[PDB]
């Protein structure tokens, strides 16, 4: 008859086990930060526009401490003007061990190709209505007041282009802020010889209806 | 062999003369163990001293002695555990002949462990009724005295064949079953030891001196953060010093099973005394304050966020290393190992132990040791086994830290020692497959099921870890570990050792758990290669996975729904005894990573392969892990397809019943039963997203949306069931989404589910704590609020 | 031919002790603590009409009982009878008396050099023509040769001997009559740290008047003796690490186990290579104070430190005045 439910052999429980590990792993997502999301805009040099692509690739924000060296976002990233894919890490702000002045991050070589002077910093994150509605000796002394900053409007992470992703890059890095409730991504590109304040901005594109998952072992 | 006078002049002789004791093995000297070896009542306390003392004297030979002697030296140690009765006696023998006696069991125990003792009751009866009635009271001699002694060493050596779960958590202390009958003598056992222990160490407690400083005087003991631990204590006493570290082990073995309160463990000023203890002169002590101190971290829960005790006990554990003679139940690389991997899978993205280690320098001095005996020009056992365990802590680093996976995979010619390990190991396989019938031939009349495993088994397994934590980074298998020769040693050694489990059964189970292990660790390896995102999922399907898959999945070995055939009793009987649920669980693993993000052209490949009743006789396996496997391999499968839902339908419709049951008695605070939950909960999204047949069949159902209740009315206060859980919140909430999502039967679900009393618990949780459920929670309540009028 | 760093004339050596002789007062021109180094000299060299008289005078005895349970728990006449048959060249009567009074465990690497003298005594035997020769060579191979195998240095001493033997300067060393006291010594010493918690024992658990010699109480003796290092896994490196210098297979670069089968039951662990770990480690301090400080005469190591300090100030020239008589 109901062969599944009769042939139901496994050992049922209801007590206290041995220590609840179910929780602490701090793999958080968010509604619009998901492992497959996609977005497109343009990122406009100059007075030229150029398409952008945004494939998201895994994602694993920190809920608690986190003194890991591993990428909070990992993606593909595509411009076209011809067409360069290149594979992009991506660390987030969070106020602690992770503020945002570069001089409160690590001295470690996986971190040391997101830094630069906290002037240019300074000079970088004030073009963001978010930054400013938020709040160089002064930021160091109110963030430490900042709290949860998973349950807030806006989230700022910096992206750096490890190499190309058909057989595996410029090296500059950008300042991103994403909006929460309306999934909009704008940033700006920095390098040292390049350009001053190009500019981007991202939409959500989005199947998209069911879900489907992995987990490194 | 005879006469008293000539026993004692026969040692004499003998005392220090390997070849002399050699030579009374040989034909016409043998006649003296018929008499030595037939110990009986009313001979004389000093004719069986002179036994005992000659027999012991005799038996004391050095492996290249043995090797010369033969079996006949095993034929005696075999007499000496069976046809003699000193231990039925312990009560009512001498005390020099039941020291004597015990000498010579430790002797036994220590050359030929092999031989089943059959008397260990009587001497723990012994040892109670001693301790209980001589020790405690004080009166009692230097014969007892070292006797209790000799019977602590001997009880230590015990292997104790403890219980195993397969579903306990794979990091924690492993303890031994006990039943009644038993279960009295263990609380007499724990009693008399804990007795022991307090008695000997209630002597130095005024020793305990500590000055300390709290930030906001004695007799008070207000705090203890201090970093400080109490000056040394000393015990100046030889035999006290044994006694108390023999007793305190044992007590260690024995003290968490025994009910009660207020424990010797949980103890204020105890717990002062063993840290002071931390520093004695003493190695043994040292060692064993190690273990007392480090024990409730893997025994106890909330225990592993105790961050300040490890922080002062770590210095001692570091040098711990460095002391030459080290008792034998002492390792500190599996201690170190076990503390760092405790912190790997409990809280990842902090490792205290890793920090500690790391700011004060000790990493970079164990990875240049890790370095030296990688290059060392000539290897032998135990520099192998050193390398093993090497190999295996930094992979213990390496686990959860890109860090050390980069700073490791800086060095260039790891990966070359990698490959000639695993190659090393197939070339032996394949030899031995070869060579099968010969060697079953040759070692079928006396070796029949009792062979030994391949020697490289330990290394090959620690190669092994070390691969699947590097592979865990897609910097790393993007860039470095992009390899085709990594990915042929892996799909080599799967089926080398499927092979030889398929053929090569009568060598036993010593030879073939190591095997199967292997099988297991190297799925766990390749799941991450076949992820998609990956430049190897191509070469490995080229190659043929999943028919290796298939093979392995529906062998009767593996899987219980499958009859075994005939000619395949002999395998039925010589493989049953062994464990074989995390090759089930990673070959599933790796389904589902297949069929991550794939078209109905790759899912309907997979099915013609490895059909759905053959996925389907794992849905209720004992196991969590597997269940949990099957769960999000489904939802894997069920998404976005209508062919597949149609074939999953047609499997069972109970099917909502089926998953109603599951979810009302499955565990939410199992992290493996959550993920069979977070499964279920989204196969019903996948089937919900479909058709409009399949959206009224979904809210047709009521026990679905009792439990899709259940779980939105949780919250912080109210958590007893579901622990008021985003993810099932953010399941729920999809599943209404797609319910009322794609024009008239629409407005009717809707309604439907403002009386069921589900609009009003989306309107609660808009004001929750996490903003994904509040601004989910919100944009449905618009929708439903737009399509209400 | 003068000092110049320092001179002491004698008054200002006077003053230099002086200032210091308190501190031997208090901490327990006069030395308390004399009588029990005497004590323990006489008890630790087996003296023991000596011995005797002088804990009878140190009041630690009061009549035979006292005196007959003193001899026994110091083994007194034990050791000394002992180092005299060591003495007149009789060993194989010396190792019957051991192993009959304090057991089978003592002698089973002071052993083999007690056969090394005895072959000794035997040559010396004879001397004070080939026969002779052949049945030593038999002793020789019979007893010496497997325990000389495990090192260099008892190779080098039995061919030492054996040469010794073939004559018809080391050999006029060895063939000297010092060589018996000093393994005399050896043997006294080694059987004092043998008996030494039989006798902790007793005086704790018998509440008993009688001190114990050796060990006074604000120290520790520990009968283990082990070996510290620094240059191993610790933190006295730098922050730098080195990298792989082998390119070459471990499987490469490479039995004495023994494969036994079983005959509920009770199977005990298998110790077979649990000390890799000390094995290895001497391919990539020590506690002799505590362990093996105390179990030697007092007064021999305060001469020792006497003569040492003594050529040290003159080493640095710095003038002392010797002690007279």
């Amino acid at each position: 008859r109901k062969k599944y439910i009769v042939e139901d052999q496994s050992p049922y429980s209801s007590e206290n086990p041995v220590i609840v590990t179910s929780s602490y792993n701090h793999t958080v997502c968010t509604n619009y930060l998901r492992p497959r999301m996609q977005f497109t805009g343009y990122q406009i040099s100059g007075y030229k526009r150029y398409q952008v692509t945004v494939n998201l690739k895994t994602v694993d924000l920190p809920k608690k401490d986190c003194t890991s060296l591993s990428p909070h976002l990992s993606g593909f990233l595509s411009i076209r003007g011809p067409e360069i894919s290149t594979y992009f890490e991506a660390y987030a702000v969070n106020h602690k061990e992770l503020g945002f002045l570069s001089s409160s991050w690590k001295d470690e070589p996986v971190l040391n190709e997101f830094k630069a002077t906290d002037q240019t910093d300074l000079e970088h994150w004030i073009n963001f209505p978010s930054f400013r509605q938020l709040f160089i000796s002064r930021i160091f002394s109110q963030e430490k007041q900042f709290d949860n900053y998973l349950n807030e409007r806006f989230i700022f992470m910096k992206w750096k282009e490890k190499f190309l992703v058909p057989d595996a890059s410029y090296d500059g890095f950008y300042y991103i802020v994403h909006d929460q409730v309306t999934g909009n991504i704008q940033g700006f590109y920095y390098h040292q010889d390049a350009e001053k304040f190009q500019q981007l901005e991202l939409v959500p594109s989005l199947v998209e209806s069911s879900d489907c998952s992995f987990e490194f072992a | 062999a005879y006469s008293l006078e000539n026993l004692k002049k026969i040692s004499n002789s003998l005392v220090g003369d390997q070849l002399a004791k050699v030579d009374y093995f040989l034909a016409p000297k043998c006649q003296i163990f018929q008499c030595l070896l037939s110990i009986e009542q009313s001979d004389g306390v000093e004719l069986k001293n002179a036994k005992l003392d000659l027999l012991y004297t005799l038996l004391h030979l050095e492996p290249q002695q043995r090797d010369i002697v033969g079996t006949y030296y095993f034929d005696i140690v075999s007499a000496i555990y069976k046809s003699m009765s000193l231990a039925s006696s312990f009560t009512k023998n001498n005390s020099s002949t039941n020291y004597k006696y015990i000498k010579l069991l430790n002797l036994c125990a220590g050359v030929y462990p092999n031989c089943g003792f059959p008397d260990l009751q009587y001497l723990q009866n012994g040892f109670i009724q001693l301790v209980n009635h001589k020790f405690l009271r004080s009166k009692c001699k230097i014969d007892e005295v070292v006797t209790i002694i000799e019977l602590l060493k001997l009880f230590l050596l015990v292997d104790e064949k403890n219980c195993s779960d397969f579903n306990k958590s794979k990091f924690m202390e492993e303890e031994r079953e006990v039943t009644e009958t038993s279960h009295y003598q263990d609380f007499k056992m724990a009693e008399s030891l804990e007795h022991i222990i307090v008695k000997i160490s209630s002597k130095y407690l005024d020793q305990i001196s500590l000055k300390y400083i709290v930030r906001l005087p004695f007799d008070n003991k207000g705090v203890d953060c201090t970093r400080a631990i109490p000056k040394k204590i000393n015990i100046s006493n030889m035999y006290d010093s044994s006694l108390l570290s023999l007793a305190l082990l044992l007590y260690l073995r024995y003290h968490y099973m025994i009910p009660g309160d207020r424990k010797l463990r949980n103890d204020a000023t105890f717990k002062m005394f063993v840290l002071g203890l931390l520093k004695s002169n003493d190695v043994n002590i040292r060692c064993v304050a190690l273990k007392f101190l480090l024990q409730p971290y893997f025994t106890e829960d909330k225990k592993w966020e105790d961050t300040r005790t490890l922080e002062k006990i770590l210095p001692y554990l570091v040098k711990s290393f460095n002391y030459d003679p080290l008792p034998w139940w002492f390792d500190p690389f599996d201690m170190l190992d076990s503390l760092i991997v405790l912190y790997n899978e409990i809280t990842p993205m902090n490792n205290p132990v890793l920090t500690t280690l790391a700011h004060t320098n000790v990493i970079f001095c164990i990875l240049s040791r890790f370095a030296q005996c990688l290059s060392l020009p000539q290897h032998n056992e135990a520099t192998l086994k050193t390398t093993t365990k090497f190999i295996k802590i930094c992979a213990s680093f390496a686990a959860s830290d890109e860090k050390y996976r980069l700073l490791l995979l800086n060095d260039t010619l790891l990966l070359n020692h990698l490959e000639y390990g695993l190659e090393s190991h197939i070339t032996l396989i394949q030899d031995f497959i070869s060579l099968k019938d010969e060697i079953k031939e040759t070692t079928t009349e006396s070796h029949s099921m009792c062979l030994p495993p391949i020697y490289d088994h330990d290394f090959v397994a620690a190669w092994l870890l070390l691969l699947k934590s590097f592979s865990r980074s897609v910097s790393a298998l993007r860039t470095t570990l992009k390899r085709n020769k990594i990915a042929q040693l892996l799909l080599q050694i799967l089926s080398k050792t499927y092979t030889l489990t398929k053929e090569c059964y009568f060598a036993g189970q010593d030879f073939m758990k190591p095997e199967i292990m292997i099988m297991g660790i190297t799925l766990g390896s390749i799941c991450n290669f076949v992820v998609e995102f990956s430049n190897l999922q191509s070469f490995m399907l080229r190659n043929g996975i999943i028919d290796i898959i298939e093979k392995m999945l529906t062998d009767p070995l593996f899987n219980s729904k499958k009859a075994w055939d005939d000619n395949e009793d002999e395998r039925r009987i010589a493989l049953q005894g062994i464990p074989v649920h995390e090759v089930k669980a990673n070959s599933l693993w790796v389904l589902r990573h297949l069929m991550y993000n794939c078209q109905n052209e790759e899912k309907f490949q997979l099915l013609a392969k490895i059909p759905m009743n053959l996925i389907l006789d794992f849905i209720n396996d004992p196991c969590w892990a597997v269940q949990a496997q099957c769960f999000q391999l489904l939802r894997n499968l069920t998404c976005n397809s209508r062919k597949i839902v149609n074939i999953l339908l047609e499997k069972f419709t109970y099917l909502f019943e089926f998953l109603a049951k599951k979810m009302r008695l499955l565990n939410p605070l199992d992290t493996q039963q959550k993920k069979a939950m977070e499964g279920i909960l989204y196969i019903i999204v996948n089937l919900a997203a479909v058709n409009e047949n399949k959206k009224q069949l979904v809210i047709e159902q009521d026990e679905i949306l009792n439990i899709m209740s259940e779980i939105l009315v949780e919250t912080t206060t109210d958590s007893s069931s579901y622990g008021n859980d985003s993810n099932l919140k953010l399941a729920c909430l999809w599943v209404l989404n797609n319910l009322l999502w794609n024009t008239r039967a629409t407005v009717e679900r809707c309604r439907k589910l403002v009386e069921v009393g589900l609009y009003d618990l989306v309107r609660k949780n808009i004001t929750d704590e996490s903003l994904s459920v509040r601004e989910k929670a919100r944009t449905l309540l618009y929708h439903m609020d737009l399509l209400l009028k | 031919f003068t000092y110049g760093k320092k001179c002491f004339t004698k008054e200002e050596w006077k003053e230099q002790v002086a200032k210091y002789s308190a501190m031997g007062e208090l901490y327990a021109p006069i030395e308390p603590t004399l009588p029990r180094l005497l004590l323990n000299y006489f008890v630790s060299m087996a003296y023991e009409d000596s011995s005797i008289r002088m804990a009878k005078e140190l009041g630690f005895i009061r009549n035979n009982k006292d005196i007959a349970v003193f001899n026994d728990l110091y083994k007194i006449k034990e050791r000394f009878h002992i180092k005299h048959l060591i003495k007149l060249g009789r060993i194989n009567e010396a190792m019957e008396e051991i192993n009959s009074i304090f057991g089978l465990e003592v002698l089973e690497d002071l052993h083999f050099k007690l056969l090394l003298l005895n072959l000794i005594e035997m040559i010396r035997s004879h001397h004070q023509s080939n026969d002779f020769i052949l049945n030593l060579i038999q002793y020789s191979q019979n007893k010496l040769a497997i325990k000389a195998s495990s090192s260099v240095k008892k190779m080098q001493e039995l061919e030492l001997a054996m040469t010794l033997l073939l004559f018809p300067k080391s050999l006029q060393n060895l063939y000297s009559i010092s060589l018996r006291s000093k393994i005399a010594d050896l043997v006294n010493e080694k059987l004092l740290k043998f008996i030494h918690p039989r006798i902790q024992f007793e005086i704790s658990n018998n509440n008993s008047k009688f001190p114990d010699l050796l060990n006074s109480d604000k120290k520790i003796i520990t009968q283990n003796f082990t070996v510290y290092n620094n240059n191993l896994v610790n933190g006295s490196n730098g922050t730098k690490i080195t990298h792989i210098s082998s390119d070459q297979p471990i499987n490469e670069k490479m039995a004495n186990s023994v494969w036994l089968n079983q005959r509920a039951a009770t199977t005990f662990h298998n110790l077979e290579n649990k000390n890799y770990w000390n094995q290895t480690s001497e391919l990539l301090f020590n506690n002799y104070y505590s362990s093996e400080f105390p179990y030697e005469p007092r007064l021999t190591q305060i001469m020792k430190l006497w003569c040492w300090c003594e050529n040290q100030l003159h080493h640095n020239q710095i003038g002392v005045p010797r002690v007279e008589n």
